[PDB]
């Protein structure tokens, strides 16, 4: 009885959030037209995490859709398993985006902002009991990064104690899909520093890497990319859905991995990610999960944690294994490689088991780290924004919705000081 | 509906959330007489 | 007739009580639905009908650990009040488990605790388990414990705890719950036993032939060192030894309490038919430093006085042969100040083991507890690491947003501090 | 006293029971190691056929 | 012989009724149309033939509560003329349930009342139930007392009467209700006993495993009570309490009549399963603030003397052992004065149970009466209530339309300080 209420914001949110579903009721073993035809006792303990049963036997996620314009929520609907969300819970407006974070922030924001509340109302306070909030969005665009700052703010007013995790994906260093990203991702980080509880950081050039070197897939879709995700924010939460010889939920995991307010930045891989043809090579043992979790090209992020220096890490195991195995990889992997962890933090690594693994797969693994390796990913952004800032750029376009130049320099100082808050710590 | 909107002159600085950590000067820790158990008595005060 | 409770805080101290009351169920011969297919009074009371129930009480902030007990195969042996759940728990955080959530559930237990102490008789003490690093069996179990010192006064509350491990560690903010417990459990317990994980691993691999063992292997282990402490009480011996006489003969003074463990024989089934395994080797086995549960050598330190229970073929004569033999030994130290140095305790009911079972049955066995001066290595090592995050602030604003004034963070570091200087203090001789 | 004498007759019952944990024991890891490496393998089995067929 | 006269005012003390006559019925032995198929008499009249008929009397002023008997399957039991309804009710005014329409009905109830005590050869007491929100049962109820003071003399009168919630409250006049009633209750009432609906349910709750309760199971509870109270006149026992005993032990004074109840055991089926409930335990478990049918804790002020009844197979000397016990208890507190503090009484018939019922078939059960300071608590709470009501003048424009005079309402508020004065000046030290 750990409730999570689940909030998916634009178009990277929405389809990463209707793939997401997908995986779970699979998992849980929930028919999509929403009822249960599973094969194990052990599915419906504790379903109450993410769902709500309508009677009848039909099971209703707490789920909510956000978005400005209903274009990509009617292309969910029509998914296999659209018809499984409640009709009232697809909150939209009637506006473009026009891929503008002011824009989102302050004109059509406000106006929506109204309703989303109130139907998060609903959902937040229809159970037995809330340990926290899931949101899902992105920061390049103006829907999900402004309108999904908006109602993170909201949310932290009315429920201060509950824990507002949510997932990010950010702008790419190569190519990225949106020339005003270095305006959207500064004012995003401005709000996210100061109000969420943990953020995951998701790059798109490094699932591309994933799937191309392991995965070996010759054209991968933005459906398997949006996989890869699914499986570990099913991870984290699996500690909640079933039993295991350790337990570690999600307020567990805030404790240990942050020492400072400020300093929550994630970033996650996921083992075993096996090779359609190494398959019959590779022996699957649990060293072998954790060869892959530390491997640096696994990352899901695209910054390299070798650059810079570990302060705390987790690691995640599903299935019946031996609890010394995962222990002494554990203490192994921390002093064979101590030039990467701090000296004044021993136990840098934290561990957990959890005893039902996805299907198929007889152990898997899930990892999130915190580095010092953020400050690559944060000197891109700003250098980006102070060139296109010197000059006045697009900017005209925020200023002509209502924002105010100094709210700019505000954030990127706020962003600034992040940077060089990483820098002090490594010493 | 009139509480919940913001306006854009009241843009969150920063600070204003995160609150920090006074740094810790401390009185002098009470060690001794803070257990009840009575210490042990030491080798040199032995009766003769 | 006399009796003891037992109580079990957090994760680890659950599923180690599922495994002990498995094991107790078995020994006396009680089916798992408390009916038959003698010593029951000491752990079971009689319910009326041919039905028994247990003395314990399990305890936790969460309730996937009570739960698995609740759909278990056990869970008709079981009184309903005694599984008490949570809706939260202490996420590894002393404050939170001590002060806001901790003092949400207190007064809840403390009822039903004192409710079956009613129906004891004759109690002569509880047993109380924990694990130092956990929220709950560290914050929750220091707000217990202060709590039943004055609701019970001069009664022998036993504990066993498992000290964070050398090395292996789960929890990065382990050594910060470690300490602040610290100062509850060494003013308001009466005695407490320390064992780690690591040390049980090792022992787990090489004596018992077990190539990757789990959190249940062993939770059998310490089942039967619990089995061994309580035998005397519960079936016949030449040597009986109740709660009392541990307390009075192991501990020279308040604050230098804390034992440690060891057994003998551990060893495989095809091994022990190798051997006939005399009085002789099982007491010379006890005093070597492999088979200590608490990874710290003897040798460099020195011992006070140790108490033996032999649980099996054993009888006083070969006893006497074993402990003379024992003092020759000069890679064993002893205190100038204690030349007699050892209580010894014999019982004839042998051990019991298990369906799918991690040892054979020896018709001779022997366990052991010693007091020694080498138990202050494990404090060296936890208060080095306690410094090392303290000095920076690594995650001191967890614990004070969570009640705690960090005043309190000294202040725990003093008392460990004090009994450092005591044990070396009564480790000189003159 | 020094009475584990039903040894006589006490300990070749124990001496045999210790035989027949010894086989349980065993059978219980012989059945063990057939069970694993039928589900490890051989599920896998089908899955690398049908990614490659299918693909 | 001896006989008792029950009186149900309003809706909560009709609803209690019908499942109070319901126990007795089952109990003794009658169908439910008053055949069958020893102590009948005391509450039943054998009108002839083969049929019996109660000593009830049901009056509300609006007909739909009485009607749903006249029209159930009881309505073959009663006699007609005991069954009287008004017109239209006092819509919780208590100026209207008094002076404006209590007059039309009250002379007609007071015939029927003396038309049942002349029957009534031996008759010892009243049975009178109230809601004090109601304005009928508080209206009316006063009113009612009011003539039987001067009619019948000191013929002792007992109450039971559902006092209002600390926080859970369905009218919102509520408190105003309730001080105008206490005024009457305290002069003519011999003694009058408190339940609150809050209390009932959370105890409906956790003894009893129910997860929504009714208003139909918490009117089978107090009819355990009752029919606990009134055993001892009917059956046979080795201690027997007449309501006189009653009267003298439990008051010291005038003014400080007001007891508080207790039942046990109060256990579901499944849980008595692994209780054997003797006499050691039902007795411990009365003295718990959790079993108290008011919401006030008996720690946060001093006891005076008790009153105990026990049904069942209960041996004289485990009532002594239980007793003595209790004197133990250094949580429960005594007035020095009283040192002797007890009366006892035991009877061999258990308790009845129900089809459809929630309770378990127990072989010995204890009801418990005890007067203590802690109910000054609850009046602390009305008082609190009904000066923020009257500073602004909230309601009074209703009660003053219906005849009520301004200057009663702080001559009501007059008596419940003095009354709070009394029980605060015995409860200092001595
Ligand atoms: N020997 C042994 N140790 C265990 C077992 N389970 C957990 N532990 C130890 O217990 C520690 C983890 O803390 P918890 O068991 O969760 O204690 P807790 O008080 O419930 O912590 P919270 O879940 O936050 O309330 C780890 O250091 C483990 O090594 C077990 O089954 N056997
Ligand atoms: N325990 C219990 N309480 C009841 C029941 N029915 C009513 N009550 C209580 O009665 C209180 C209010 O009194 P009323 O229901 O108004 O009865 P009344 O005295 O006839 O008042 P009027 O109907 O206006 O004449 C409420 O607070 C209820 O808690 C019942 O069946 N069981
Ligand atoms: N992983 C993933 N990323 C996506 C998907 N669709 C869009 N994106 C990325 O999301 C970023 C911004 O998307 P955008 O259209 O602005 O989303 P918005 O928040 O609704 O405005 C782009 O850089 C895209 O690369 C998807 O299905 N999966
Ligand atoms: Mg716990
Ligand atoms: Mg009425």
């Amino acid at each position: 009885v750990r409730e999570i209420v689940h909030i998916q914001a634009g178009q990277c949110g929405n389809q990463i959030g209707a793939k997401f579903w997908e995986v779970i009721s699979d998992e849980h073993g929930i028919d999509p037209t929403g009822s249960y035809h599973g094969d194990s006792d052990l599915q419906l303990e504790r379903i109450n995490v993410y769902y709500n049963e309508a009677t009848g036997g039909k099971y209703v996620p707490r789920a909510i859709l956000v978005d400005l314009e209903p274009g990509t929520m009617d292309s969910v609907r029509a998914g296999q398993f659209g018809q499984l969300f409640r009709p009232d819970n697809f909150v939209f407006g009637q506006s473009g985006a026009g891929n503008n974070w002011a824009k989102g922030y302050y004109t059509e924001g406000q106006e929506l902002c109204e309703s989303i509340l109130d139907v998060i109302r609903k959902e937040a306070e229809s159970c037995d009991c809330l340990q926290g909030f899931q949101l899902v969005h992105s920061l390049g665009g103006g829907t999900g990064a402004g309108l999904g700052t908006l109602l993170l703010n909201k949310l932290r007013e009315e429920y201060p104690d509950r824990i507002l995790s949510t997932y990010s994906i950010v702008p790419s260093p190569k190519v990225s899909d949106t020339v005003v990203e270095p305006y959207n991702c500064t004012l995003s980080v401005h709000q996210l520093v100061e109000s969420a509880d943990e953020v995951f950081c998701i790059d798109n050039e490094a699932l591309y890497d994933i799937c191309f070197r392991t995965l070996k897939l010759t054209t991968p879709t933005y459906g398997d990319l949006n996989h890869l995700v699914s499986m570990v924010m099913s991870g984290t939460t699996c500690a909640l859905r079933f039993p295991g010889q350790l337990n570690s939920d999600l307020r567990k995991l805030a404790v240990n991995l942050v020492p400072f307010p400020r300093l929550h930045f994630f970033i996650v891989g996921f083992a075993p990610l096996t090779s359609r043809g190494s398959q019959q090579y590779r022996a699957l043992t649990v060293p072998e999960l954790t060869s892959q979790l530390f491997d640096n090209k696994n990352m899901m992020a695209a910054c390299d944690p070798r650059r810079g220096v570990y302060l705390t890490a987790s690691a995640h195991f599903r299935g019946r294994m031996s609890s010394k195995e995962v222990d002494e990889q554990m203490l192994n992997i921390q002093a064979r490689n101590t030039s990467y962890f701090v000296e004044w933090i021993p136990s840098n690594v934290k561990s957990a088991i959890c005893d039902i693994p996805p299907r198929g797969l007889k152990m898997a693994a899930t990892f999130i780290g915190n580095t010092t390796a953020f400050r690559e990913l944060f000197t891109r952004v700003d250098s980006q924004f102070q060139k296109m800032y010197a000059r006045r750029a697009f900017i005209h376009w925020y200023v002509n919705e209502g924002l105010e130049t100094v709210e700019f320099d505000e954030a990127r100082s706020n962003m600034t000081d992040l940077i060089q808050e990483y820098e002090m710590y490594e010493t | 509906p009139e509480k919940l909107r913001q306006p854009p002159s009241q843009y969150l600085k920063k600070g204003e959330r995160t609150k920090k950590l006074p740094p810790k000067e401390r009185v002098i820790p009470k060690g001794n007489e803070g257990l009840t158990k009575p210490p042990v008595p030491k080798a040199t005060e032995t009766i003769k | 007739m006399r009796e003891v409770i037992s109580i079990h805080v957090g994760q680890a101290g659950v599923q180690i009580g599922n495994g002990c009351w498995e094991l107790y169920c078995l020994e006396h011969g009680i089916q798992p639905d408390g009916q038959l297919p003698d010593a029951f009074n000491t752990f079971f009371s009689e319910t009326g009908a041919g039905k028994h129930v247990p003395r314990a009480v399990f305890v936790d902030l969460e309730p996937t650990v009570v739960d698995e007990v609740r759909t278990g195969t056990y869970r008709q042996l079981f009184h309903p009040e005694q599984l008490i759940s949570g809706k939260e728990d202490a996420a590894n955080n002393y404050a939170r488990g001590h002060y806001t959530v901790g003092k949400e559930i207190i007064d809840l237990t403390l009822d039903r605790i004192r409710k079956l102490a009613d129906q004891c008789t004759g109690l002569q003490g509880f047993l109380i388990f924990h694990s130092f690093g956990g929220g709950t069996g560290a914050g929750f179990g220091s707000l217990l414990l202060e709590r039943l010192s004055v609701d019970y006064g001069k009664k022998s509350k036993l504990e066993f705890t498992v000290y964070p491990s050398p090395q292996v560690s789960t929890a990065i903010v382990e050594p910060y719950n470690s300490i602040l417990a610290t100062h509850s459990m060494i003013d308001h317990s009466d005695c407490a036993f320390m064992v780690d994980n690591e040390a049980l691993y090792d022992l787990c691999r090489r004596a018992l032939d077990i190539e990757r063992p789990t959190y249940t292997n062993l939770n059998r282990l310490i089942g039967q060192v619990v089995s061994s402490l309580t035998a005397s009480l519960r079936f016949d011996g030449a040597l009986n030894v109740d709660f009392t006489e541990f307390q009075t003969n192991l501990v020279p003074y308040a604050r230098i309490h804390f034992p440690i463990c060891s057994y003998a024989p551990v060893i495989s089934a095809e091994k022990a038919y190798h051997e006939q395994l005399s009085v002789a080797e099982i007491t010379n086995s006890l005093f070597e430093p492999a088979n200590m549960m608490v990874k710290c050598d003897p040798r460099h330190g020195k011992y006070m006085a140790c108490t033996l229970l032999y649980r099996g073929d054993v009888v006083p004569k070969d006893v006497s042969a074993a402990v003379a033999t024992i003092k020759t030994k000069r890679t064993i130290q002893f205190v100038d100040w204690c030349p007699t140095g050892f209580k010894m305790g014999i019982n004839y009911q042998p051990p019991t083991v298990v369906p799918g079972g991690d040892l054979a049955k020896v018709q001779r066995a022997v366990c052991m507890l010693a007091n020694t001066t080498a138990i202050a290595e494990a404090w060296s090592r936890l208060d080095h690491k306690f410094d090392l995050m303290y000095a920076k602030r690594a995650f001191v604003h967890w614990y004070v947003g969570e009640g705690m004034e960090e005043a309190e963070f000294p202040e725990a570091r003093e008392d460990l501090a004090l009994l450092e200087k005591d044990y070396d203090e009564v480790a000189a001789e003159s | 006293g020094q009475m584990d004498t039903q040894a006589y007759k006490g300990m070749t019952p124990e001496q045999i029971e210790r035989l027949k944990q010894i086989q349980l024991q065993q059978i219980e890891e012989n059945r063990k190691r057939r069970e694993a490496e039928a589900e490890q393998e051989r599920i896998d089995e089908e899955n690398r056929k049908k990614a490659a067929r299918d693909a």
